[PDB]
């Protein structure tokens, strides 16, 4: 709803909340010239 | 989408689908913000030159799906509308700058595995997200060529590109409140949306906090796909206080 | 293409 979303807006139920990772995502944070 | 794949289930939860009533007819892309607001494009129902101008009795936004064309019965949802707001200053006789819009829902929505809300970003997740080089993510069930409509949602994830490129690939004046993204001629890896895609998410992940947010809505392009040309997107944080401001005004 | 959705959302 607002600011940074709403609460627990962005974790998604089948993936986040279970620590799966979707087939893609890690291109994705490859790009932020790597993440973790 | 052009050169992107099937969707996971479950992959964008906040997908929505704007449906016409009659001729039943998908309209557009829109994203879930909250349980009551949904964010989509200001031209998916605001557009005079075509003479469309759709009010809140001419459609339907349907949340939780995957196909296309089924009613995913126990799993979507179908909403009605209770008021449709568009930014004051979207400006169709030009360039499509300010194409934003807020639509408010009858009742409230569950979330279930398959609908859950996006969030959106604050100043800081925009400033060390929305660099040139760094991925992104579109949905939506539009054309899959030019000139051929997917039967599931589908994804592509696309680089942000710099402002000077995204200049001068096209004619049109390009403002503060639109970014463009794509890969280059160059990069030999394609993709991008297309009809029937306008209005829905460009979305990143922040590494800091796992979370997803919308960073753009699609706006416009030129054809889809096309060596040299990018797609345009609306940028949700120059236009946070106006959807803060019409949210607290009116509901939440 | 689009299948029927039921009439209480009409
Ligand atoms: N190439 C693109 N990104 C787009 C092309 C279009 C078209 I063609 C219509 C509506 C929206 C969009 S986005
Ligand atoms: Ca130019
Ligand atoms: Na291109």
């Amino acid at each position: 709803t607002f600011g940074s979303g709403e609460a627990d807006c962005g974790l998604r139920p089948l993936f986040e909340k279970k620590s799966l990772e979707d087939k893609t995502e890690r291109e994705l944070l490859e790009s932020y010239i790597d993440g973790r | 989408i052009v050169e992107g794949s099937d969707a996971e289930i479950g992959m964008s939860p906040w997908q929505v689908m704007l449906f016409r009533k009659s001729p039943q007819e998908l309209l557009c892309g829109a994203s879930l913000i909250s349980d009551r607001w949904v964010l989509t494009a200001a031209h998916c129902l605001l557009y005079p030159p075509w003479d469309k101008n759709f009010t809140e009795n001419d459609l339907l936004v349907r949340i939780g799906k995957h196909s296309r064309t089924r009613y995913e019965r126990n799993i979507e949802k179908i909403s009605m509308l209770e008021k449709i707001y568009i930014h004051p200053r979207y400006n169709w006789r030009e360039n499509l700058d300010r194409d934003i819009a807020l639509m408010k829902l009858k009742k409230p929505v569950a979330f279930s595995d398959y609908i859950h809300p996006v969030c959106l970003p604050d100043r800081e997740t925009a400033a060390s997200l929305l660099q040139a080089g760094y991925k992104g993510r579109v949905t939506g069930w539009g054309n899959l060529k030019e000139t051929g409509q997917p039967s599931v949602l589908q994804v592509v994830n696309l680089p942000i590109v710099e402002r000077p490129v995204c200049k001068d690939s096209t004619r049109i004046r390009i403002t503060d409140n639109m970014f463009c993204a794509g890969y280059k001629p160059d990069e030999g890896k394609r993709g991008d949306a297309c009809e029937g895609d306008s209005g829905g998410p460009f979305v990143m992940k922040s590494p800091f906090n796992n979370r997803w947010y919308q960073m753009g809505i699609v706006s416009w392009g030129e054809g889809c796909d096309r060596d040299g040309k990018y797609g345009f997107y609306t940028h949700v944080f120059r236009l946070k206080k106006w959807i803060q401001k019409v949210i607290d005004q009116f509901g939440e | 293409d689009f299948e029927e959705i039921p009439e209480e959302y009409l």
